[PDB]
């Protein structure tokens, strides 16, 4: 069974990358600027800079992930002002220039689509105090020790870097990877991508618009399907809404008795004195560190899933976006030709473009062919009949040609192999 | 406030706020120590020069926010100064801005890096993405090379770490036999 | 782990004989109960945190032994999976806890523009490299490896025809030699 039609199809591969660098005070959350409190928490040691310095382990590492993701390249190339591509239409995944950050359409589209529910980057001290009728969670975080550091990298600089990749990818091919960028016409980069996956250049330029149109049609589909379905990106709002979700948790684990009569300090203290009060602070020490432990240790669990992905993305772009990947249904399912970056909150997203066989016939075949008692074997491709005729044609792909001597080679006798047939091999 | 309400608490089941018992109004607790503080410095053994980020605040409103008034002068000289410069991440004091791009010495955040400099002094400034460059793109036009080179390159992989093992009897009680008696009583902990 | 040893956790003291020498057991029991329920957290954060490491130790041998494998015993096609540039080789050398691999590749070095097309018109019917790309130096052209210069003259052997030059863009008129 060959195929004789194809399509080009895109596919989307979304990965989380980093998370909230979160930081924590442990004298705000477990005793809340009482010196006393603090006094008794000296006796516990060393927890607390163990906490703080996981913590900036997490932090620092979040920053790294993102980095050795997307700044792969040192150089900041930018694309041509004449977008010449034979066809290829790319203007919904480059930055637009008349938009004030360097977003791409779909960046855009990806970014009012998940929501990062943290009020921003920035929640001054007369933001949350003028926030009296709301009460709100941020502040509340925020007044307890619980703090989001921003990304080192923003999402501009993001921008940037991927951008710079694609003008390497789209210019360049392979070849800004594998150290100095050079040029190669687009169309020439196909040529080569085509050739890499076992297809002849000369089928796609005998229908180079197509391809061109098809590429652009699936483009479009992609923008009509992101700016509806909200589902697509739950891998990444979970990841936020996880870590929200456990801030939550958090804070709502200060209103924990632990066995003690009341919750807060300040009543204990007020209510108790040191011989039997102690006892009680002891306990909601206790249980306020151990939910910090508890939240510090889900962090790195998440931290490692998070670092395995972002490994995993970055694989991803050095073997897709700076070459071609021969890993079968590791760049989306079909033959790999490409695939484009594009950022995304805590993120990153693959528009993996891929070949696929469309409409095939059945046809008869045979490993080799007797011409003379000798055995020829296709030197590429396989033999095939029409019921009439004997050609030769490459797998993925309808194209016969006449068998000839160049096109074969010949290899011991036609009396071993098993389902060869008997016909001529045309003498140039 | 309902009239049998005396106390308002938060999502944490702390008090909020307070309504005063003479005049009958409502006033929000804000701890004192609000905002982190995060110290920016070369290694000691080279200067002891430093600056400080007070993360999300305005450089108008630091010294409120930080209760300026009540530190120690030598706080308050980064209180307040002419090296006060804005982020997005929030305020820098103590080091001088550069419009000058660099690569990344020591990250502050939000594409925001510092190092020291010799002007002898700390330095901020946005980082160098990598030298901007631009590609001669044709639809006829081809760069081919014709030298190359052979280069070597070092990547460092950990394998194992140290095989540390732990009693638990020395370490929680030391050879106490009365000890390990009452730890007797929290069962499988060790041994798992 | 150790500093942790002289912690109170609210206890009189860090140390169990000091309680067991001044307390009887009745009450004396509840400090060393404080005093193994802290020691026994810090064990199990100190287990805990070597198990986070021992998974980050285990994917990063993984990756090692994927990197041995792969370009040691033979050559990678993963694009800088052994390195920046078209892998060659690698050879190992041990480290204390770790392992080196000096990857050896091939960088293009020097480059110069030329002018291209991607076919070649010789009496109506299209060529196409069978391998390289054509090139032209202005007067003559040739076909050449992609990843390094070294023209040849255009012949039968060094193309294929596979249609004529009246559908391909950017096709030029030139002669394939014949021998
Ligand atoms: C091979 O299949 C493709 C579709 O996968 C065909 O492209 C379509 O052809 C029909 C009929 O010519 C047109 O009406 C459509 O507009 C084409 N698609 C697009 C996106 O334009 C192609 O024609 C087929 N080729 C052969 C030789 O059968
Ligand atoms: C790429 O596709 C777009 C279709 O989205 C072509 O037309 C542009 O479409 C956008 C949005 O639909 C409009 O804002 C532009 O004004 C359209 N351009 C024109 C010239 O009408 C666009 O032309 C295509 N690119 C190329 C190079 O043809
Ligand atoms: C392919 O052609 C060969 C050559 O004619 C055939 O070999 C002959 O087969 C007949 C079958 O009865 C024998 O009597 C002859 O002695 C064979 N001659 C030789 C030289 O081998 C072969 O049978 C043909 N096979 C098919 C499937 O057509
Ligand atoms: C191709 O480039 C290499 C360098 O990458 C050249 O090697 C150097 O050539 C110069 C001039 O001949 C010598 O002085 C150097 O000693 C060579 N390098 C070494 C390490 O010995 C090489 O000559 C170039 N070849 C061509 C044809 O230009
Ligand atoms: C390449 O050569 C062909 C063959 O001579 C050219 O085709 C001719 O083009 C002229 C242009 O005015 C026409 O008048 C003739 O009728 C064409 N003849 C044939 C047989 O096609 C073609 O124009 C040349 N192209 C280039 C770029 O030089
Ligand atoms: C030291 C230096 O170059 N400072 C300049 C400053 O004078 C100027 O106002 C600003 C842009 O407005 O760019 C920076
Ligand atoms: C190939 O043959 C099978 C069984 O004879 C049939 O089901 C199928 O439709 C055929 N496909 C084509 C393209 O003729
Ligand atoms: C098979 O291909 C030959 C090639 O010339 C053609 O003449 C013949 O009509 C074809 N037969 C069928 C059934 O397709
Ligand atoms: C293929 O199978 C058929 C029966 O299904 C059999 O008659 C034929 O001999 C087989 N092919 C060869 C080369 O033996
Ligand atoms: C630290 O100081 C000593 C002596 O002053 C010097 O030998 C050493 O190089 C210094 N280290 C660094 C990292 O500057
Ligand atoms: C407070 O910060 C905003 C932006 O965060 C800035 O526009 C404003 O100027 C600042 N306040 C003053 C008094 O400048
Ligand atoms: C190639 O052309 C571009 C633009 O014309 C130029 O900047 C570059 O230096 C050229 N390179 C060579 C090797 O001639
Ligand atoms: C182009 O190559 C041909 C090959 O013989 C040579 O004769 C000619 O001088 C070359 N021209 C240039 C400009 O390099
Ligand atoms: C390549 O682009 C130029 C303009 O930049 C144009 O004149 C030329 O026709 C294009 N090439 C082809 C084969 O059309």
């Amino acid at each position: 069974a060959i195929p004789t039609n194809f399509t080009i199809s895109v596919t989307t591969e979304i990965l989380p990358v980093s998370m909230t660098k979160t930081s924590v005070d442990c004298t705000m959350y477990i005793c809340g600027d009482s010196t006393e409190c603090s006094n008794l928490l000296l006796q516990y040691g060393s927890f607390c800079t163990q906490l703080n310095r996981a913590l900036t382990g997490i932090a620092v590492e979040q920053d790294k992930n993102t980095q050795e993701v997307f700044a792969q390249v040192k150089q900041i190339y930018k694309t041509p002002p004449i977008k010449d591509f034979g066809g290829f239409n790319f203007s919904q995944i480059l930055p637009d220039p008349s938009k004030p950050s360097k977003r791409s359409f779909i960046e855009d589209l990806l970014f009012n689509k998940v929501t990062l529910a943290d009020a921003g980057f920035i929640k001054q001290y007369g933001d949350c105090l003028g926030d009296i009728a709301a009460r709100d969670l941020i502040c509340a975080q925020k007044f307890n020790g619980l703090t989001v550091l921003p990304p080192l990298l923003t999402d501009e600089m993001i921008a940037q870097y991927t951008s710079a990749l694609l003008a390497g990818t789209i210019t360049s091919g392979w070849t800004f990877g594998a150290g100095a960028a050079l040029q190669i016409p687009f169309a020439m980069q196909m040529a080569y991508r085509f050739n890499g996956i076992g297809v002849t250049q000369n089928v796609l330029y005998e229908n180079q618009k197509l391809i061109a149109n098809q590429f652009n049609s699936a483009i479009g589909k992609i923008q009509d399907s992101l700016s509806s379905t909200a589902s697509a990106l739950g891998k990444l709002q979970d990841v936020v809404n996880q870590n929200a979700q456990a801030l939550n948790t958090l804070v709502k684990q200060l209103s924990s008795n632990f066995g003690a009569i009341s919750s807060v300090l300040n009543d204990i203290l007020s209510r108790l004195c040191p011989p039997e009060a102690e006892v009680q602070i002891d306990r909601l020490i206790t249980g306020r560190l151990q939910s910090l432990q508890t939240y510090v240790t889900q962090q790195l669990i998440r931290a490692a899933e998070i670092r395995a992905s972002a490994n995993l993305a970055a694989t991803k772009m050095s073997e897709c976006v700076l070459g071609q990947s021969k890993r079968v249904d590791f760049c989306g399912k079909g033959y790999h030709l490409m695939s484009f970056p594009q950022s995304a909150p805590h993120g990153v997203v693959f528009l993996h473009v891929t070949y696929v066989p469309a409409q095939e016939k059945n046809f008869t075949t045979a490993p080799a062919i007797c011409h003379d008692g000798k055995a020829h074997f296709p030197r590429e491709g396989v033999f095939v009949s029409n019921g009439t005729h004997w050609f030769v044609t490459q797998r993925n792909f309808y194209e016969p040609q006449i068998i000839t001597t160049d096109n074969t080679f010949v290899s011991g006798n036609c009396d071993v192999v098993i389902g060869i047939v008997n016909n001529t091999v045309y003498d140039p | 406030f309902l009239p049998f309400q005396q106390f308002g608490r938060d999502i944490a089941d702390t008090t909020d706020a307070v309504r005063d018992p003479q005049t009958l109004e409502i006033l929000d607790i804000t701890p004192c120590s609000f905002g982190g503080v995060s110290v920016i410095t070369p290694g000691t053994n080279t200067s002891n020069q430093v600056a400080v980020l007070y993360q999300d605040v305005n450089c108008t409103e630091v010294p409120v926010a930080i209760h300026a008034d009540q530190l120690t002068p030598t706080w308050r000289v980064y209180s307040t100064g002419s090296n006060v410069f804005q982020t997005r991440a929030g305020c820098l004091i103590g080091a001088e801005h550069v419009n000058n791009s660099y690569e990344c010495d020591i990250p502050i955040g939000a594409g925001i890096c510092a190092s020291y400099q010799t002007s002898q002094s700390i330095i901020a400034y946005t980082m160098s993405l990598g030298a901007e460059n631009s590609v001669a793109y044709s639809n006829n036009s081809i760069a081919i090379p014709t030298n190359f080179t052979i280069s070597v390159t070092t990547e460092i992989l950990p394998v194992s770490m140290t095989k540390t093992s732990v009693d638990c009897t020395m370490y929680i009680c030391g050879d106490s036999t009365e000890c390990s008696n009452l730890l007797l009583q929290y069962g499988s902990f060790c041994t798992q």
